[PDB]
């Protein structure tokens, strides 16, 4: 019964292995394993629950440990572990094949074949660690391995691209440890989380892989948001060494979501407005995705009241998701009508549910926004309104204060108006006829280099797969 | 101003009997002992030492030589104090003893960031204590600081405005950011009509910024550097002009027919 | 052919003869020209969109139904230099001189 | 799309139009 | 050796220009046959 | 510890505390160095400082924020104004590019220099900054027995005592090994 358990899991787990082990081995293939790791995770995450745990316990007696003896025993340890033909040499897949990995020429350590073992070892271990949720010493422990490991490592192309996947899981088991429980332990060791990111990120540099920088910027720009230092966010992004070619679109629309809330405390709207739009578009559309286009679609609506237009309602409407979205709609209408005491008690009931994405900070300047809208709605409904004619309608204070709200607005060139005092009556400027004008012929500019951008993307790509066509023998 | 023969005691007595001057000179000494230990900043590893020796009244010895250097108006002492302060109120859990002790220490430097009008770095920098709506619109303390933001809750910006004439805090501690914030306000009340409108009236100016005198209208255009005429206030500057040099940008007069060229000839390279 | 056979034949006779003029060439030609070549240009962009609906209306398909095949390519290259003329008159446009400044 | 669907107005029903009928006879 | 890998960059990156150029090529020999 | 105030308060008296400022400095030169890019000149204008004796400590500093920057040209400056603190024998990728950089700006000034004298590479011609790690970096693999990098990278910069006086040293006359190693030549 158990014995045939664990026979059938490590044969899958070696075909699985051989298929990237022949290809890493000839010239750089490393392009082909980056597809198959892809599925491997997925694959591997059904297959630990079935055939219990067994199946990680012979992979580590088939092939050689230089580390991962005691780290199977630390992680059957806690767990209560169950012997079951537990002695180490129970099981030999080898039995002396090149492609099995050679017993005689490996024990005699003539030849090294721990490079890809050892590396291919952590990545098993760190997803039994998350399908299993164990936490406290288990944490601790592996990453006290692990990044000593992989700087005593030369990392060549494909080596980059194994541990790429690994940084991810020591940031997310960080987090959840210090969000389960709270504990000087857990601030102390965030020091030398951040300070070993940092370390790793110039190695990458010189290396210039795609998937392991596009992996670490996103695991630190998170680590910025959190503790909220603009000056360590602005030096970051300034260097702009994010490629943008082989990157997958899910690390792409997590890069862009990261640059609209950073933008958003800058008070320039224009540039995090596309920020936020381009993540939408990069992001899959399926399930697995529906985390991240849940907050990606409730920070746009922030973006745009701050900016003092208004979203659509069939956003609130139409989308599936909208049951979320019931808090973000009450504060839609605060901002036309400009009432005073609507969006004080919007706030105050929801003021529970907008904690959690912190978004709720983001809405005392949401109240500023909430008269300017409404004096733009009346200032292009009445080109010539008298100045006592504004507070009868909002019921604001006194005439006194209504004149300085206006003040603000035109500095930036919002309203486009002016305020007559001698005649009494704030007239509109705008004369529109601005079609004869150069002002449209400067957009019009940039409309040719967008249509033009899309072609040095293109054009270069149709022979990049084309190659195995003619390398390759056809009938 | 030395008093005992320890430095750390000598900068607490020095602080309530005046004389912040010579107060600060003991700064320097009082250091040496501070780094020797790095009882400054609390250290990765666990060396037994949180409420014990002298690491606990660092937090005091920092509180009183940055309230000492805010009257003094020294913005490169005052950082020291606050990046020294950035671990306090951070490490040793949630409590040490009466967790944030007095709240006449921190408010200071979220006050300067407000004399400056840059909102960038106001509620982003709070993600330490990572309360916006709690450790400061809630908090009750400190609230010189608070109550302005208090009062955009409502969407009142008027008594926020008029809060530094009747507000209670701006006495003492306070009144070096007072007088910069009443400056920095009323300012931005009269720039709207600078760049845009024209002619400024007399008589209603003194109504519009609420003058108890009608020379105090010509007082504040002094300040701001305005043409004066009978019962009239004009406005030269729309043009600007100098500043250094400037190529290719804002408008410019013969390199502005290169940026056309310049624009068409894009579109026929990519063609090409 | 000599050093002076060279010269000669590609001052004459070559592609087309615009010689004579050497700055008068494109000058004239596509401005003072304009009357009897871009006169209306408005009607003239019109021709350009009856030429790209000649060809884009018939085969949205990428298919054989309407027997074509380049037709996105047949108005491709044709409304190219035309956009192509536009601009480079565009450029001789300001390239008149007026002595404009201030 | 925008300001059209739920938020509707809430006036212009009965006693906003039924007053101006009244208007014509007071000119 | 990062010296020498970090030249060996230029191969891979240039190598991707040199794909553009086998598009031209066929092109080219179409209009070759052509005339 | 931070290093954004304490180089804003060199301009006090006291400078025994600003000896101990320095030392908390080298901490955190590898974490944050956005702040010190402010107080980055006040470096440079210390370094011509006959009264200010701390240049070799300060050298240290400034080395590993320029190269964080994306300066690799600075890092090799900053790096051996002390001439001490520079360590080429420790194991990290702070040191190896700056010595990739050193030698790639070494290789440049070599054919320069060869119209002017011949010897350039036994004198000051070149500034010394550029001429300590490439001397440096060949004896450390003369120690380290690789014979590849030391005799390529020499040829590349230009200098005949490298050829001259390392071979003496790893004579080896099983007869074998002096053939290949001026064959490689």
């Amino acid at each position: 019964l158990h014995h045939s358990e664990k026979k059938y899991a490590e044969e899958d787990q070696v075909q699985e292995l051989l298929k990237v082990l022949n290809e890493i081995s000839k010239t750089t293939l490393t392009l082909d394993p980056r597809y198959i790791w892809r599925s491997l995770k997925d694959l591997s995450s059904l297959r630990n629950q079935e055939l219990l745990n067994a199946e990680t316990l012979c992979f580590t007696v088939n092939v050689l440990y230089p580390d991962s003896s005691s780290f199977k025993k630390n992680l059957l340890k806690f767990i209560t572990s169950n012997h079951k033909s537990s002695v180490p040499g129970s099981a030999e897949l080898r039995n002396s094949y090149p492609a099995s990995f050679y017993s005689v020429n490996t024990e005699k350590k003539t030849i090294e074949v721990t490079a890809e073992i050892n590396c291919f070892m952590h990545l098993l271990v760190q997803l039994f660690l998350w399908d299993s949720k164990e936490l406290e010493q288990l944490v601790e422990f592996n990453r006290k391995v692990v990044i000593p490991n992989l700087l005593c490592y030369y990392n060549l192309r494909s080596l980059n691209l194994i541990n790429a996947k690994l940084w991810f899981y020591i940031y997310l088991s960080h987090e959840t440890l210090a969000r389960s429980s709270e504990e000087i332990n857990s601030d102390n060791q965030n020091i030398i989380l951040r300070s070993t990111m940092m370390k790793f990120l110039k190695i990458a540099s010189l290396k210039h892989d795609n998937e392991t920088k596009a992996m670490l910027i996103n695991l630190i720009l998170r680590d910025f948001l959190n503790n909220g230092e603009v000056d360590s966010a602005s030096d970051f992004i300034s260097k702009l060494e994010y490629p943008h070619t082989d990157v997958s679109s899910s690390l792409e629309a997590r890069y862009f979501f990261y640059l609209s809330k950073i933008n958003a405390i800058q008070l320039d709207y224009s540039t995090a407005n596309e920020y936020i739009i381009a993540a939408i578009r990069k992001a899959p559309h399926n399930s697995k995705s529906l985390g991240f286009l849940q907050q990606s679609n409730k920070l746009h609506c922030c973006i745009q009241l701050l900016m003092g237009d208004i979203p659509e309602l069939s956003f609130f409407h139409q989308s599936n998701m909208q049951k979320s979205l019931l808090p973000y709609y009450h504060l839609t209408k605060a901002v036309k009508l400009g009432d005073l005491k609507k969006f004080t008690s919007t706030i105050t009931k929801y003021k529970q549910l907008l904690l959690k994405d912190d978004t709720y900070q983001l809405c005392v300047r949401l109240r500023s926004n909430v008269i300017k809208t409404g004096i733009r709605i009346i200032s292009l409904t009445y080109k010539k309104i008298s100045l006592r004619d504004i507070c009868l309608k909002l019921n604001l204070d006194s005439e006194q204060t209504v004149e300085y709200m206006v003040s603000r607005a035109i500095r930036d060139g919002v309203i486009e108006a002016k305020i007559n005092h001698e005649d009494g009556f704030i007239e509109t400027t705008e004369l529109l006829n601005i079609y004869d004008s150069e002002d449209p012929q400067q957009v019009f500019d940039e409309r040719i280099k967008f249509a033009n951008q899309l072609h040095d993307e293109y054009l270069v790509s149709m022979r990049y797969p084309e190659d195995k066509k003619t390398q390759q023998n056809e009938k | 101003m030395p008093s005992l023969a320890e430095l750390t005691k000598s900068l607490s007595i020095a602080f309530e009997n005046g004389d912040y001057a010579a107060c600060e000179k003991l700064l320097p000494p009082i250091k040496i002992e501070l780094i020797k230990n790095n009882l400054l900043i609390p250290d990765l590893s666990i060396q037994n030492d949180i409420y014990l020796n002298d690491l606990m009244i660092t937090k005091r010895i920092l509180e009183v030589g940055a309230l000492a250097s805010i009257q003094t108006f020294n913005f490169d002492s005052f950082e020291n104090y606050f990046n020294q302060l950035k671990p306090y109120y951070f490490s040793n859990n949630h409590k040490l003893s009466e967790s944030d002790k007095k709240s006449k220490l921190i408010s200071l430097y979220l006050l300067n960031l407000l004399s400056q009008n840059n909102t960038t770095k106001f509620h982003s920098e709070l993600q330490y204590l990572d309360k916006h709506i709690k450790n400061l619109e809630d908090d009750s303390l400190l609230s010189y600081p608070i109550k302005l933001d208090r009062w955009l809750m409502e969407g009142s910006y008027q008594k926020a405005w008029d809060l530094l004439q009747s507000g209670s805090q701006n006495i003492s501690e306070f009144d070096s950011f007072t007088d910069i914030l009443k400056s920095a306000i009323r300012d931005e009340i009269a720039k709207n009509t600078e760049l845009s409108y024209d002619f400024l009236p007399l008589s209603n100016i003194k109504a519009l910024l609420f003058f108890n005198n009608e020379k105090e209208t010509e007082k504040f255009a002094l300040e701001r550097n305005w043409p004066i005429v009978n019962s009239k206030v004009y406005f030269n500057n729309q043009s600007k002009e100098k500043a250094d040099y400037e190529d290719e940008m804002m408008h410019e007069e013969d390199q502005k027919t290169n940026i056309i060229e310049k624009a068409m000839d894009y579109a026929i390279s990519i063609e090409n | 052919k000599t050093a002076k056979e060279t010269k000669m034949l590609m001052n004459l006779h070559k592609e087309q003869w615009q010689s004579g003029l050497k700055m008068y060439d494109y000058e004239e030609k596509e401005e003072s020209n304009l009357a009897a070549t871009k006169s209306m240009v408005k009607i003239a962009e019109q021709y350009s969109k009856r030429i790209e609906e000649e060809k884009e209306l018939t085969e949205e398909e990428l298919k054989t139904r309407y027997v074509g095949r380049q037709d996105p390519k047949k108005h491709l290259s044709e409304t190219a230099d035309e956009t192509l003329e536009n601009n480079i008159v565009s450029v001789l446009t300001a390239g008149v001189n007026s002595v404009a400044i201030k | 799309e925008n300001w059209d669907d739920v938020e509707v107005d809430d006036d212009f029903t009965n006693e906003l139009k039924a007053e101006l009928d009244r208007y014509k006879r007071e000119n | 050796e990062q010296k020498i890998q970090e030249t060996e960059l230029k191969i891979r990156s240039k190598t991707e220009n040199v794909r553009r150029l086998e598009a031209q090529r066929n092109a080219l020999n179409d209009k070759v046959r052509f005339i | 510890t931070t290093a954004a105030p304490l180089l804003a308060l060199l301009r006090e008296n006291q400078d025994s505390v600003k000896t101990y400022a320095l030392e908390s400095i080298n901490n955190v030169v590898d974490q944050l160095w956005s702040e010190i890019s402010n107080e980055l000149p006040d470096i440079e204008a210390l370094y011509d400082d006959d009264t200010f004796s701390d240049r070799e400590m300060a050298a240290l500093i400034a080395s590993k924020v320029y190269y964080n920057l994306g300066e690799y040209e600075s890092a090799v400056k900053y790096a051996l104004a002390a001439k001490d603190r520079f360590d080429i024998d420790e194991k990290s990728q702070f040191v190896e590019t700056i010595v990739s950089k050193s030698i790639e700006m070494y290789v440049q000034e070599a054919s320069k220099q060869y119209t002017k004298d011949e010897q350039f590479y036994t004198k000051d011609i070149i500034d010394p900054k550029l001429t300590s790690i490439f001397e440096r970096m060949i004896e450390k693999c003369l120690k380290a027995s690789e014979l590849k990098l030391a005799l390529g990278i020499a040829l590349e910069g230009y200098r005949l005592d490298i050829i001259e006086s390392a071979l003496k040293s790893k004579l080896d006359q099983s007869t074998s090994e002096n053939v290949k190693i001026i064959n490689y030549l």
